[PDB]
RNA sequence: UCUCACUGGA
């Protein structure tokens, strides 16, 4: 690019600054005098109309006069047209922003309306936020309408401060469109607003009030917001479209211009001459409709101007706005070159940076590198061998931008290559390149691996590389992107190849393992009866790439030597390994052989399954990466899939309806089981009939026998198919791939052999599309399981054509839940991203943003990387008093705290000191605060914790390096023990800042690793199990040194878009007492509005008493709501003339009782007998609920509960009183409350665990009550006495904010995210959704996850612009005349630099006295 | 300005290096030996200029200078040297 | 056959397991202005415009029916005048090569000699094919 | 310590922006019956100086504009009284760290 | 010479 090198001085951008036009700018910019509306090739003959393009604007290929600008179609861009605009139109967009500009100013002066005679306008006029400021002072501009001439100011009302004069009248404006219509208001005033007035009065409008109005004198100019001269574009902007000769297909811009200045003819003809004041109004319109709906066209002025054939617009709004727009389709990745796409292939005997790229694309795929001495000879034979073979070379780039274009001549073995040129040779091997499949979903959708050139086009890969890129084998397609500059390539390789990525950041485990066929292969083979030959040793060891050579003892020799193959497996496996699992009963005696053990690559014991060689927590090929490293990792991956691939291809392993059909009489078990299985849906139907069913509260009587039914069908289904699997012997082989974890489960089993189940629509069961029944063959009112959708038969037996029909149902449900997820899982993906996008880590460990906004102090609040931590163990957070006291109290002054000399050679003369002993009870007294801190910090105490890196696994590393013989005592110095561990503990540098912040910061931040550190090296441990020496202490803790400082964070990760894929893969993984979750559940959350689906909440009961159920009763019926209608059948007026006593016989007693004044009007409310005992509530406190709610104008008069009907006579206490009454008596029906707070809906009393701590020192899972519920409203249902309000819980974070704080509403916000992702199973790390929730609650309340939220936002223009507002947002940055830093990821893609992140996160300068030195 | 260079005392940054400093290193003293360099450590027969940089980077021999920008626009510089390329 | 992809018997497909043949067919136009003018399909040459070579033409700027075509090779000869020869034939497939098979010269309602090419190609099942 | 039962006229606050220094709260009787920092999810808050504010902001290379941010009318902040400008710390509980500390602007 | 429409695959 830019051949003719020039002497312009060269940099990148700074200054994004926005702002309008002057007409007299563009009259200054422009070299346009344009009135021809005729558009091009005068009189038809190709040649330059001068009113349109070209006068001296951009020209085409082979026509250069461009005003010396010539340059063919490239090289030169094009310049501005401008338009002499007689009247003055609006500018469309604009105009809200205009009308929001006249409320605020007197007309004809161009004063402002309110000023700082107004305290709240000089407090408004404080705030230095120009968009804000100017919506606060159109809130106080649209609450006077008159310009006040003398003004009493804030000292007293009597004297009159005088301003500007002229007191008109602001009328009031209301949009019609592209007409603004002034109706000053008596006197109904109509007026259409002028907009040469308009003009005056912002030509007129001033400094201050600018600048006080939030806008800038210097750019941003609200008399610069009316257009009056357009500047029109180049044809290098709208360019012509020939149909080999130019006759028809020129631009529709071109003809937008062309008919704007046909309409400018029109305004102007009838200026220039006659003027129609009733018609020259429409000698505008249409000018300024054009100009109008040029740039706009989904205006309120609903005419689209449809252009002709049927095509209606092509405008600029229309173009900017993205998804095929010009924003998001060319600036933020495009469409490249050097690319390559295929299908792919298959083969393991490549390796894991390796992939199998097809001959003719290497014979079209090509790399320009520099012409170079070292390898001259290779590369001028490349262009030797031409460019029609494999090792060939394409171009030979000259020294100044000059290809050489090989072929086409006559010359292919030319030139040698001169010192400074570009040989553009084809691709060869072990240049590693980008290989990515869309859709692209977290940091493995890419990777990097090296070439090896084969025929038969696919693309390889190795076969497990397949698993994390989620590809299959069914044409599933991955793109190429071959990387250009020699640093580039050095990027890519030194990064983004496959055994850099192997330990995944997703939730901290390994991406990759061993898939299906190696892995059931594996299976098989280590097996204790796969005895193998002689020769197959033989070559299986060469079969190892790396063998060294040392044929191996036979394990069994007796006569013959052979070998049980886990040993000839253990030559795969390199040095220095240790693992144990200790499954069930797995105590060194396995009768199972579950389980394993390692020693440096010798399988001990154990089958080697997904749980070691897969992706496992524990996983072997963790251990493996973080023992050695990724070259090591690389190197077991190949030996352990080539051994198992020849072990495979000479036993062989089938499966087939063999491993389907069960034994006879179990088959028979099968059916009489499902038969039992009906017999008890035969009972409760049979206990439906008679009604008698308790349901049980949440639910009514049906949906309670519901459950009843679902639930013992598949209890059922799942004995049945356990009985199915023990049936089955070690010959089944679909169980033998179901112990492997290749494909299938014990469910998968359990439907190809024993019943298929249940079928299912959107969680019910089948419901009746038709009246009473789902299928014709079946009765009406059908509540038998065979009808409501159970099945009877597995695969095996078939389908009668109903259950074919329901799980046709079941299964095209499925089809419509990846038809929809897709969707909106895409959506969601993308607008995380363009949230998240630029929140990287900086170089003091502190978390930022584009602006500089910081977001968080250390990120994850230890700066411990997603690509690091493991999961391990506590010990101190459990353990009994006096156990614990046993296991690490040391005192030589006491009768069993003493040691042995077994374990210290020094261990006699040790006894008694105090001078150790004060140590050693520092010691003990330190981790028992320490066990206090852990108790205070979780809560439940479980112990594998997401943590860095494994002290049990280094020390048990020194042990298996510096051979502990467990009978010498060893030499080790208890002192010295103290002191490194004292001397480590202030060692683990993350923050070097000298000053109290700083240390108190890298203190508070690595506390919880250094008392996990202390737990693991004290005394009795380091003595008693791991029994080290001098030697192995000091290399211990030069380990623990040395990876935890390798292990801290590295500034320049992009956090934030890591974190937002890491957050948005499993989402994609989720499919669909009724709570919801999924995709419903996290747009409702990201998506904060308030009309959640499910508000539900929980209480607690009171801190004194454990698990009362009358009190749990009290607080459920004290909280739960009451109202008239949940009480009520019959509300009756009568008419009993007669108020001293009742004309109906049941009430005689009644009146007498309560005389022991009145209106004729009988007032009759029943109540029945279920609610009154669906509450505890009494008659008596009804009655006086009802005296004390109404107290004004009735007579309360109860009933008898003891008798069974619950009657509420009422009459009036002082005739046209029903007329209102009935009113009343709605209101008395459903507008009272009686019991709890509103929104208390169906309350759950459940009887949940309690993990606790034990009062004895241990844990305890103890039982109590916890409600539930599904409403909110925080505030009340938290005062009410009787709960346990420090521990309630909500979902609704809106609420919780506003009523227990900002800090508080995150945490929530955090632990309900984080719990309704993993209910579905899956995992991720806690530091990204700690990020997203923190930049969720950092601006101040909740920002929500959309547009409404941080994409308005006071941050930069270009960066906000590209999430589809982009008309919207331009206009308001051309409004306000923003300046952007330029310090964003975005904006530094649009504007092509580096991105100033990462491996653009710093610079690299060249010295220049090393350059002396080094030599 | 440039009155924010802070001294080679208080250096909050770290003695050690990151992979995409690494990186940039790397790929910059490779720019340069793919671009005719003088080379400072004897070819092991090597023109595979990613291993020659990893050569030159074992032992602490790349003429440059990092320049780590400080979370507010300043900067401290760094000698590739002080580095520890523990990894 | 790890992830569900088959192995193939090379020999079966020399034998005919899954060959088969392939019939795309063209169009081209003489066309018709507004006013008359009718088009020509006769052998193109230089008097947009290509560089494809002429070997396989006709007398008429066609292709004899049964002959195999390769590489960038001209497909139909047309010229059209305004009252200059434009390069108005049109090359090959760049996706596809193989042999002309059936030619008819037709026209239509209002009389635009209209001439068409069908073509045959053979396809042999290869690796990275779909089954 | 101004606290209503029920209800406090909203054109009785015009009287609030009234003198420089000493100021009226306003507070529900019902909505402080229970303790809006006794909740196990509200973390403690603590107040800071300014010549603390000024070592803050030299020590992160830092200013007013930078920070994480809140709003006066937060609940827990009118349970401590913070006005225009200042800086609270707050110290949480955690997993992966154990402690962390937090800064909040009071915008 | 491409704009749009509708199919097709993942
Ligand atoms: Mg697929
Ligand atoms: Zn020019
Ligand atoms: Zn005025």
């Amino acid at each position: 690019v830019g051949q003719q090198y020039s002497s312009a001085p060269l940099r990148t951008v700074k200054e994004v600054q926005f702002g309008l036009f002057s007409p007299e700018e563009v009259r200054a910019i422009s070299v346009a005098k344009i009135r021809f509306p005729e558009t091009m090739d005068e009189t038809q003959t190709r040649a330059k109309i001068g009113g349109l393009n070209d006068p001296r604007l951009g020209s085409i290929d082979r026509n250069l006069k461009c005003q010396t600008c010539q340059e063919g179609m490239n090289e030169c861009p094009g310049h501005f047209g401008h338009i002499d605009l007689a009247k003055p139109v609006f500018h469309v967009g604009f105009i809200a922003k205009i009308k929001k500009v006249c409320e605020c100013v007197c007309m004809h002066c161009g004063k402002l309306l309110l000023d700082e005679h107004n305290e709240l306008m000089r407090q408004a006029l404080a705030i230095k936020d120009s968009k804000k400021r100017f919506a606060a002072i159109w809130t106080l501009c649209k609450t006077k309408m008159v310009c006040e001439t003398d003004v009493p100011s804030e000292d007293d009302p009597t004297q009159l401060v005088s301003r500007g004069g002229c007191g008109n009248t602001q009328p009031t404006i209301r949009k019609d469109g592209l007409k603004l219509v002034g109706s000053w208001k008596d006197e109904p005033e109509l007026r259409v607003l002028s907009t040469e007035e308009i003009l005056n009065i912002f030509k007129h409008i001033s400094v201050k009030d600018f600048t006080s109005l939030g806008f800038n004198e210097v750019f941003s100019r609200p008399e610069w917001m009316i257009l009056t001269c357009l500047p029109v574009p180049p044809p290098p902007v709208r360019p012509s479209i020939s149909f080999n000769e130019s006759q028809r297909g020129e631009d529709d811009l071109t003809f937008k211009l062309a008919d704007i200045l046909k309409a400018n003819i029109s305004l102007e003809t009838l200026e220039h001459n006659g003027a129609p004041h009733h018609a020259i109004e429409e000698a505008e319109s249409l000018l300024q409709f054009h100009v109008a709906t040029y740039m706009d066209n989904d205006i309120a002025g609903q005419p689209q101007a449809l252009q002709k054939s049927g095509r209606p617009v092509k405008s600029i709004r229309a173009r900017l706005k993205g998804k095929e727009g010009r924003i998001r389709g060319n600036l933020m990745g495009k469409r490249v070159d050097f690319s390559a796409r295929t299908v792919i292939s298959g083969d393991p005997n490549l390796e894991l940076d390796q992939v199998g790229v097809p001959k003719s694309i290497a014979k079209t795929l090509t790399y320009p590198e520099v012409v170079t001495p070292y390898n001259i000879d290779r590369l001028t034979q490349l262009v030797r061998n031409g460019p029609n073979e494999h090792p060939g070379a394409k171009y030979v780039i000259r020294d100044s931008g000059d290809r050489i274009d090989l072929r086409y001549s006559k010359r292919a073995g030319d030139i040698q290559l001169q010192y400074g040129w570009k040989v553009e040779r084809h691709i060869m091997d072990n240049d590693p390149v980008l290989f990515n499949r869309q859709p692209s979903l977290h940091k493995m959708s890419m990777m990097a691996h090296r070439v090896k050139v084969i025929p038969y086009s696919t693309f390889r890969l190795n076969l497990s590389v397949t698993s994390p890129y989620n590809a299959d084998f069914d044409g599933d397609e991955m793109n190429l992107h071959v990387p250009q500059s020699e640093e580039t390539r050095a990027e890519l390789s030194q990064l983004c190849a496959v055994p850099l990525q192997i330990v995944s950041p997703q939730s901290n485990k390994p991406c990759m393992g061993i898939v299906q066929d190696t892995l059931c292969g594996i299976r098989k083979l280590t097996l204790r009866d796969t005895f193998i030959e002689l020769d197959q040793v033989l070559n299986m060891l060469y079969w190892v790439p790396d063998w060294d050579g040392v044929i191996p003892t036979p394990a069994i020799i007796k006569p013959k030597p052979l070998w049980s193959g886990k040993q000839i497996l253990s030559v795969a496996i390199p040095n220095g390994i240790h693992l144990q699992r200790f499954d069930e009963g797995t105590t060194l005696l396995s009768p199972k052989d579950n389980g394993m053990l390692i020693i440096d690559g010798q399988i001990i014991f154990g089958v080697v399954e997904k749980k070691t060689v897969g992706s496992s927590n524990g996983g072997l090929i963790h251990v493996v990466t973080r023992e050695k490293g990724p070259q090591v990792c690389a190197k077991l991956f190949g030996n352990i899939q080539k051994v198992v691939n020849f072990w495979l291809l000479h036993n062989g392993f089938s499966t087939g309806i063999g491993d389907t059909i069960a034994d006879g009489p179990t088959m028979r078990e099968i059916t009489e089981t499902i038969a039992e299985a009906k017999k008890k849906v035969l009972d409760v139907t049979k206990e439906a009939q008679a009604n008698l069913l308790t349901a049980k509260h949440g639910m009514t009587l049906r949906e309670s026998f519901e459950d009843n039914v679902v639930r013992f069908l598949n209890e059922a289904r799942d004995k049945a198919g356990r009985l199915a699997e023990v049936n089955l012997k070690d010959l089944n082989n679909v169980k033998q791939m179901v112990m492997a974890g290749s494909k299938g489960s014990f469910i998968n089993i359990a439907q190809m052999s024993a019943c298929v189940g249940q079928q299912s629509v959107e969680g019910k069961r089948i419901a009746f599309g038709f009246v009473d029944r789902t299928l014709p063959h079946f009765s009406k009112d059908d509540y038998s399981p065979e009808s409501k959708g159970f099945v009877e038969n597995s695969y095996l037996r078939g389908l009668t054509p109903q259950e074919f029909f329901f799980h046709a149902m079941g299964g095209r449900e499925g089809l419509i839940d990846t038809a929809v997820k897709t969707a909106e899982t895409g959506y969601i993906q993308r607008r995380l991203v363009k949230a998240l996008e630029d929140i990287m880590v900086h170089y003091d460990n502190t978390t930022r943003n584009s602006l500089g906004n910081v977001i968080q102090f250390i990120y994850g609040e230890d700066g411990m990387d997603a690509a690091h931590i493991e999961k391990q163990s506590l010990d101190t957070i459990g353990g009994s008093d006096a156990a614990f006291e046993k296991r690490y109290r040391v005192d030589l002054l006491n009768t069993d705290h003493t040691l042995d000399p077994s374990l210290l050679e020094s261990g006699s003369e040790i006894l008694g000191d105090l001078k150790l002993q004060v140590l050693l009870d520092e010691e003990y007294k330190q981790l028992v605060k320490d066990r206090k801190f852990l108790r205070e910090v979780f809560v439940d105490g479980e112990a594998n914790w997401p943590l860095p890196v494994n002290i049990r696994r280094i020390i048990q590393n020194a042990q298996q390096t510096f051979h502990i013989d467990h009978t010498k005592p060893s030499d080790l110095t208890i002192k010295d023990i103290v002191l490194g561990v004292k001397d480590l503990q202030e060692n683990l540098l993350v923050l070097r800042g000298k000053n109290e912040i700083i240390q108190n910061a890298q203190r508070d931040a690595v506390t919880l690793f250094c008392c996990l550190l202390r737990s693991r090296l004290a005394t009795r441990r380091v003595l008693q199990e791991y029994r080290l020496t001098k030697q192995a202490f000091d290399w211990v803790l030069s380990n623990i040194e040395a990876q935890f400082l390798r292990s801290v964070v590295h500034p320049g990760e992009m956090v934030g878009v890591l974190a937002a894929q890491s957050i948005g893969e499993p989402a994609t993984q989720m499919t669909l007492k009724k709570v919801t979750s999924g995709v419903p559940r996290l747009k409702e959350i990201l998506n904060v509005a308030k009309n959640m689906k499910t508000p539900s909440l929980t209480v607690y009961l009171e801190p004194g008493h454990a698990a009362d159920q009358e009190q749990a009763k009290l607080i459920r019926s004290a909280i739960e709501h009451t109202t008239l209608k949940s009480v009520t059948i019959a509300s009756e007026i009568y008419y009993d003339p007669d108020p001293r006593s009742t004309v109906i016989p049941e009430d005689e007693e009644i009146i007498q009782l309560h005389f022991s004044q009145q209106s004729p009007w009988l007032l009759r409310l029943e109540l029945d007998r279920a609610a009154m005992n669906d509450k505890d509530l009494t008659m008596g406190q009804v009655g006086e609920r009802i005296k004390q709610t109404f107290k004004n104008d009735l007579f309360v008069i109860w009933s008898e509960d003891n008798d069974e009907k619950l009657i509420i006579r009422c009459r009036v206490v002082r005739a046209e009183e029903d007329h209102m009454l009935k009113k009343i008596e709605n209101t008395m029906l459903e507008n009272i409350t009686l019991r709890g707070v509103e929104n208390i809906e169906r309350v759950v009393m459940m009887k949940y665990d309690r993990k606790v701590p034990s009062p004895t020192g241990e844990y305890v899972k103890e039982p109590e009550w916890v409600l539930e519920t599904d409403g909110v409203n925080l505030s009340e249902v938290m005062t009410v006495p009787g709960i346990d309000p420090t521990r309630i819980y909500t979902n609704s974070f809106i609420d919780i904010m506003e009523v227990l704080g900002i800090e508080a509403g995150r945490a929530a916000l955090y632990k309900e995210v984080y719990n309704v992702i993993a209910s579905d199973g899956s995992y991720v790390n806690y530091r990204h959704m700690a990020l997203l929730v923190d930049v969720m609650t950092t601006q101040g309340g909740l920002t929500s996850v959309t547009r409404h939220g941080f994409n308005r936002s006071n941050t930069g223009a270009l960066m906000r612009c590209s999430f589809e507002e982009t008309v919207e947002i331009l206009f308001e940055a051309g409004a306000s005349a923003e300046l952007d830093d330029c310090r964003g990821v975005s904006e530094n893609v649009i504007l092509g630099q580096m991105a100033p992140i990462g491996t653009g996160a710093f610079d690299v300068m060249i010295d220049e006295e090393s350059l002396v030195k080094y030599m | 300005l440039k009155e924010k260079a802070i001294p080679k005392d208080q250096r909050a940054t770290t003695p050690y290096m990151t992979k995409y400093e690494r990186a940039r290193i790397l790929g910059t003293r490779a720019l340069q030996i793919s671009m005719n360099a003088p080379v400072f450590v004897d070819l092991e027969g090597e023109t595979d200029p990613l291993r020659i940089a990893m050569k030159e980077l074992a032992e602490k021999k790349i003429p440059l200078v990092i320049r780590r920008y400080l979370p507010d626009g300043s900067f401290e510089d760094w000698s590739v040297e002080e580095l520890i390329v523990d990894l | 056959n790890q992830e569900d992809s088959m192995i193939m018997n090379q020999s079966s497909i020399d034998r005919g397991l899954f060959r088969s043949l392939f019939f795309r067919s063209y169009m081209d136009q003489e066309k018709k202005y507004g006013m008359s003018i009718t088009e020509t399909f006769e052998k193109p040459q230089r008097t947009r415009m290509k560089h494809g070579t002429y070997d396989k033409l006709d007398d008429d700027g066609l292709i004899a029916p049964g002959v195999r075509v390769s590489g960038e090779d001209v497909i139909i000869g047309k010229t059209t005048p305004i009252s200059s020869k434009r390069d108005a034939s049109t090359p090959l497939r760049s996706t596809e090569n193989g042999i002309v098979d059936q030619v008819l010269v037709t026209t239509n309602q209002d009389g635009l000699k209209f001439v068409k090419v069908r073509v045959r190609t053979t396809k042999i099942p290869q690796i990275g094919d779909k089954f | 310590i101004f606290v209503y039962q029920n209800n406090i006229t909203p054109s009785a606050m015009k009287l609030v922006p009234s003198i420089p220094p000493a100021t009226i709260e306003t507070f529900n009787e019902a909505a402080l019956v229970v303790n809006i920092t006794h909740h196990e999810l509200v973390p403690k808050h603590i107040r800071l100086s300014s010549d603390e504010k000024r070592e803050l902001l030299k020590r992160y290379r830092l200013k007013e504009s930078q920070l994480p941010r809140i709003q006066r009318a937060d609940p827990v902040a009118l349970y401590l009284g913070l006005k225009r400008g200042e800086v609270v710390k707050i110290i949480r509980k955690s997993e992966t760290s154990g402690r962390y500390a937090s800064y909040r602007i009071c915008m």
